DNA sequence: TTTTTTTTTTTTTTTTTTTTTTTTTT
DNA sequence: AAAAAAAAAAAAAAAAAAAAAAAAAA
DNA sequence: TTTTTTTTTTTTTTTTTTTTTTTTTT
DNA sequence: AAAAAAAAAAAAAAAAAAAAAAAAAA
């Protein structure tokens, strides 16, 4: 269950200045376990502000009061 | 364009992994928010690249590691103990 | 026009985690001009959104809509 | 505590500073504005702090130079110059410490 | 607007103007007395400007001098005193 | 410490009638001297009476009571 | 004072009118407020008597006419409408 | 109904700084309107203030709420 | 002049915890004087007070004022 | 309610009492000041009932008479006064 | 912040009009109960008279429109 | 002297528990309220001992007891409901 | 005492050493090992310190060199093998000692 | 990573009985190393010995468990 | 209790790399004598330290203690 | 093997001291720590015989005497009072050798 | 109560067929307490007897049936 | 004759210890039983003092130690426990 | 049990040797004397060993001989008598010894 | 005609404390002499107490009272 | 070829200098 | 709030020890 | 008298042989 | 029950190395 391989792949070299720059096969799949992480956390914490508000689904509002916490995360 | 595409595409999982969390909590999202999260997935690959880049130009080699990488979700303490986790896994590969 | 020199070492040092570590004099004065670009820019952040929503004052619903950017930025 | 003396000096500078920017706009401040961005140069401090320290353990010195620094400045691009600049000029602060010190020739 | 955007920053000036005064006692202004001087003092504005104008139009002509002002502040004495004081330093700049 | 003429003119260029007028340097200067001495008086005004009810702040209320006399000397 | 029971004599004609008022709506005004108006109107004779006199001089004369008179209610203009009409029945005396 | 002829001629007369000034009798008989009209104006907008905030009756706090307004228009 | 000897006894009997409580008729008599110079005195010094700060009817004020000086007589 | 029943059943006679001093001094009542002393009266006698029944229990008795009512009156001396002569006048019926 | 037994014993026994009187212990600390009670509700009640004509501190023209009906409560 | 200094005491214990009043209310007391705070404990300390007196030794004892005093707190129900509260409270201690 | 201060100066040494091999074996040291190593450490040194002198004075020497210590380090091969390898290197840093003075023609 | 060269060399003129006893720049490099591997075998040998009893803990009695042959070794 | 001249004799001979190693007659009665206070020093300090915690008897834990302190004296 | 069997053999002696010093201080020994103190005398003569090798070969002889052996116990001075005094015990046996070598006369 | 320290060594003493020998003090303590066990187990075990055949006191018989036990002992 | 009278001294002795013995049980002993225990007392002290003659002769010795004692009651493994323990006693010395 | 087996073994030459003094003195013996004589005999040797045990422990050695046993028959002076006659016969059966390996000449 | 050699031996080596303890040739030898004249002496002893009380076969009643006389011997 | 002494050169250790970091003072 | 000292590490020069070239012999 | 080499003579350690004790088998 | 081997220790004789006396030079 999750992301396609070859997308991160193809997201990361746009990205390299000098795309001499590789990935190894190992920290690729590191890289989808962090993008699974990076993802749901996103959706987790959009989730706990929802909750904290009593709101019904997670709205922009809680969204972006979740983006200040994720930032310093990373 | 090309990088739209990209964005779009890390909407089109995005779209499945907060669903996830809909069937285990019980709280699914406006799809606003599965909008907003794809946006800031891109923004942020951004950051990952450069940072990434950074850190394996440093260290002198063409090629990034699993180093670079789990030093890259270094800021929360619950993140790392659980990303270390997971390595050892993809070593045995 | 900006920090104190040793109040920006002593916040720092409050978080090493190598106490090794130490900070060379050039490195101490450009972090009070980061530090003084940092927080000026959170207020230059702040006055955009005052002025944007046309607020009478600078008021938290505003900071809060100035906060994702400031962070993204570093 | 310790760490909260610090947060609190810390809040008066931000109080002045930011008052700076009032000057500049003929706009006002919420006194709660100026405490959101101590406690958040607080904890940013604190990321600062962490970076600085896995940079210098990594290079084998225990004193910090510029470089790391400029490193810890790499986010959006008008930061990174900025700082260079800077750095030329106080290193001319520097400078004036060779003057001062008497050389003989 | 217009109004708005300029009354924000004369009440800056007003909050400003308060900040010095409540300094010199240590007693302090309510957040409804720093409005309510800000928006006077922007009404007041339109008694200078209509009287200003029409007392330049009324000596024929347009454009206003220091006579206008001081005419226009005559009203306290010990105003008129140190306003022709200061009008002697500006003679001087 | 004080007025600028930037702000007293775009202000006051709001409120005339005839746009043909224009303002001469002199009188500028003196009246950010009578901008500064109207709002000054204005708050010392309210201080006066905030102490002479015996006030812990000064207050609306105070204000309200020093307005009357502002304006009839304005 | 001769501005004493004359501030008694304004006192008076503005005491008249409040209860006047105190006829239309059917309610009326404290004690203090008669008091604030009488002292108000006496203020306010300072401002309407050096503007009239100033008025006056503008024109090469001392002896005062209808047209500084309806140029001092220049301020509120609902006003200035209903006043040149009382102007026309005073005309005919 | 309203102003007594000798008492507004009176008290002009007291604030002139030149005595050669006559005023001529309709130009007087038009003081008593205006000043009838300054007093029905100034009870007008205090009635309409009292009533506004829904006070008990029409007393100072309202009027001098209107104060800024009056002398504006005066 | 005045109080029904009715409208006391069923009064009294209102707030009795114990209704064996028995009203003798002179008593009764009695408290007719005594809520009649009640009713009277409320109002003497309600009255008395609109008029000794000079109010222009008998207004609630004024009873008020007169209030925690008449619970004490009572 | 019967509450409100005896209620507006003493409005009509402290209304009675208040009108008549509208009588005496050529002196109006404002209408809440009518309903204010129904109101009184109505709760007051809460207050003299409780402390009625208190007195009767503490004397020996339940049936509370003369000696407890003119215990009842003994706060202002006017009161004092004005109740002994009525009780003389009521003990001759 | 309880009232002194010795205090309120000495107090008591200054002014008894049979000098057979004692006071008991259960009494005694009832009584400091009943004092302590007395001097909270009368400074609950101060509190409450200058904030009602909104004064900036309790002055004596408060706690004495207070006073009247605190010695008939005590 | 003597009952100067009781006043005094009386001053230092009555000026605690309105300080403690002052934490509540977000209102402090001026140094009035709190000396006519003061004179009153002391005052009342008065009929409150003679009132006692004239309960304990109309009981046919010399001592005051727990009745007497709960018997002083008679004419409030909100006195009654509190002090009993207190008074199974300090029967346990 | 002058020692305890060198005692300290070692504990950091071991700390460092320790820091790195607990980072490659994914497992963190204890606080007991660390200090335990570093007192190994310096006991140790005892005998080493010794054995250099009875080597030194038996070689009919003053100064200790580099057989003295590939002498001391005779016991297990892996350890031996080790110090051989890395003292070619250093023997080609050498080279560079020989090549920071000028030379003639 | 080895031992710092200042550190190895007073360590060493700690235990010369004849003080004129030096230590040569490459003696040194060599002692660098030395250490080193002998540090490296203590902890390797305490690590393979704790979990060759299958202990979650190395223990200062698996230590001394290597200690024998270490110091044969050494 | 004598140390044996053939025990020691063989003993020694097991780990000579030159079997020309002979072992002089005074030589091996002294060996004799540095093996006797090795396991007479070896047992009196494991009951030295069996003594120091209070054990009832003497156990393995405490030789382990003593480990590091024999290596170095022999 | 060989080894083990002379591993046993020491065992015996080892039994015989622990129980001596078992009836000075009224404490007996567990079976194991008998064990344990032989294995520590079987890996110290491996350090002895090795040390005693490097010796006889610092000293440029094939052949082990006394002087080699009092610098081997050279570490504790209770021990080394020890050693000296019992030489001139063990010299007793020589001067027995005085009684049995032939002296012309 | 029994054995002088004396008594032993006059005992002993008169029966030594070389008088050579003297005693160690100790020797003699020791005695006091050998004699001290040798009688009174004599004495014990006539009491055992006569208590086992079923008697009324200890006599001559009972005591000559314990004889080869204590010859045995001693 | 010299060893008739150390014999006297023995039955005095022998006397001492029976009457411990006799509190023990709360029993009766008869003089005759007194009276045998000193003749085998002396008996048997004639073969421990030449048996410890010939251990002592075998000693390479003249005079008497503690071995040669311990040695002599070798037989009854009770008193051989007994007699030790009573050694660390008089060691004391 | 082993011992069991000894016993029985000591009995069996008890009733020979018994025998030999039933014939010489006309009187014939029960047969709890012989099984009596037995096992005294075996509670004899306890005493036996135990004795003989502190005298070849007195004499600093573990190999006895005839002064420790004549030593053991010491008490009846018919049987220290006895015994010396026949460990005179035992230096006779020494002489034996001598002739069996042959000398020189 | 007499006890076996091996045979005596293991009997001692049934009650020995040290079972390092040795017989020689000539003292094992010897060993028998002593149980001859032991057994020698048992048998004599009990005949003539046979024959002193005059038995017609020797029984237990006789060599039990000779039992006493030949452990004193030894 | 063998044997001995003086001058210069280079190497390693110890002390001191010089700089960096942290606390206290006015 | 601002400036200097105190502590610690590092680096540079002085002390210590040997090796090369020049002087004298057998 | 001074210098070096070979033969014979004696000394101390190691191994092996020879003796003594213990234990098992036939 | 009797004999011999097995195990251990002691002692014996050969191995190892030096020092004395005789031979040739300095």
């Amino acid at each position: 269950s999750g992301f396609r391989k070859e997308l991160v792949s193809r997201l990361l070299h746009l990205h390299f200045k000098d795309d001499k720059t590789k990935v190894s096969g190992d920290a690729l799949q590191l890289m989808v376990e962090l993008l699974k992480v990076f993802v749901v956390e996103a959706a987790v914490r959009g989730v706990r502000q929802a909750q904290a508000e009593d709101a019904l689904r997670v709205d922009v509002d809680q969204l972006e009061k979740v983006l200040p916490q994720l930032l310093l995360d990373f | 364009s090309y990088q739209q595409r990209l964005k779009a595409a890390v909407h089109y999982t995005v779209g499945c992994l907060c669903e996830e969390v809909a069937l285990d909590k019980a709280m699914q999202f406006s799809k606003q928010t599965i909008a907003a999260i794809s946006e800031l997935t891109f923004r942020q690959c951004e950051n990952f690249a450069k940072d990434l880049e950074m850190f394996a130009r440093h260290a002198k080699r063409t090629t990034i590691n699993t180093e670079d990488v789990k030093l890259l979700a270094r800021r929360s303490n619950s993140l790392l103990k659980y990303i270390t986790d997971k390595s050892e896994e993809i070593a045995q590969a």
